[PDB]
């Protein structure tokens, strides 16, 4: 739902 | 009441991280430079939160214990405290020392920006209130920390880990406050007292962009992670 966020995080 | 050798360390690291944003000057420059339509002025608030949001990303990835803490409760905290940074930051903006005039303008800017009225009043009661606590940019980096590592955010698992990781960081800030403002006592109670008021803007963010006197409201794929929009 928020994977550009995770992508950010990781 | 001094900081120990450990917390100037943390200090100075969370300064040297919070600095890693967009200049003040420049945001107020672009402002100030020209007058443009409630249209410009929308894609101008989206290009400034989607850089915002970047360098927030960043900023928390480097907070002491961050990365230790499980990846959905990560993802809780960035998403919860996006907005409240946003808000803090235009906040410190707003309050940065201009030339005779210059933030009286900047002021009248904002007001014919797009957003409605109704959204304008409170957003400047709550700068001027900022503003009336003459914060220092270390307590700037600081309060900004302390809304990121909430415990009490929507859908936190682990709230302990989350309370352990700001628990250094109140301290540090409580001590600044009796360094930089020892006439005021009430200090560090006003800065975290005004954090309730930037929790309001969370629940009336959406409301406050699709009012914006636009017919298209058009945000980037990672503003629509961030917001509870399009
Ligand atoms: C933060 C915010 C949220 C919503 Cl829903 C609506 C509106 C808004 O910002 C109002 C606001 N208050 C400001 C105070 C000082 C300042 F220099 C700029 C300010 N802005 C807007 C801005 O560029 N903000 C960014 C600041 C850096 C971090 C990302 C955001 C500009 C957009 C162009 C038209 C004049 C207002």
């Amino acid at each position: 739902d928020h994977q550009l966020l995770r992508y950010l995080l990781d | 009441m001094e900081l120990t050798p450990d917390q100037q360390t943390l200090l100075h690291f969370i300064m040297d991280s919070y600095n890693k944003q967009r200049m003040p000057q420049e945001i107020t420059n672009k402002i100030l430079k020209e007058a443009f339509s409630a249209e410009e002025n929308f894609l101008i608030l989206t290009e400034m939160a989607t850089n915002h949001v970047q360098v927030l990303v960043e900023f928390t990835k480097k907070l002491p214990g961050f990365q230790t803490l499980d990846h959905e409760d990560q993802i809780a905290l960035l998403k919860g405290s996006a907005v409240e940074a946003m808000f803090l930051r235009s906040a410190e903006i707003f309050n940065k020392k201009l030339p005779s005039g210059h933030s009286d303008l900047l002021e009248a800017r904002i007001r014919n920006s797009g957003i409605s009225d109704e959204y304008i009043t409170p957003m400047f009661s709550f700068y001027k209130s900022i503003g009336e606590l003459k914060m220092t940019q270390e307590e700037y980096a600081l309060l900004t920390a302390i809304v990121i590592l909430s415990p009490d955010r929507q859908y936190i698992k682990d709230r302990e880990a989350v309370e352990k990781l700001q628990e250094p960081l109140l301290d540090v800030l409580q001590k600044l406050c009796k360094i930089h403002q020892p006439e005021n006592p009430q200090h560090f109670a006003c800065l975290l007292g005004r954090l309730t008021e930037l929790r309001t803007f969370n629940h009336h963010h959406a409301e406050m962009l699709m009012s914006w006197r636009v017919n298209d409201h058009k945000f980037t794929p990672l503003l629509c992670e961030i917001w509870d929009v399009q």
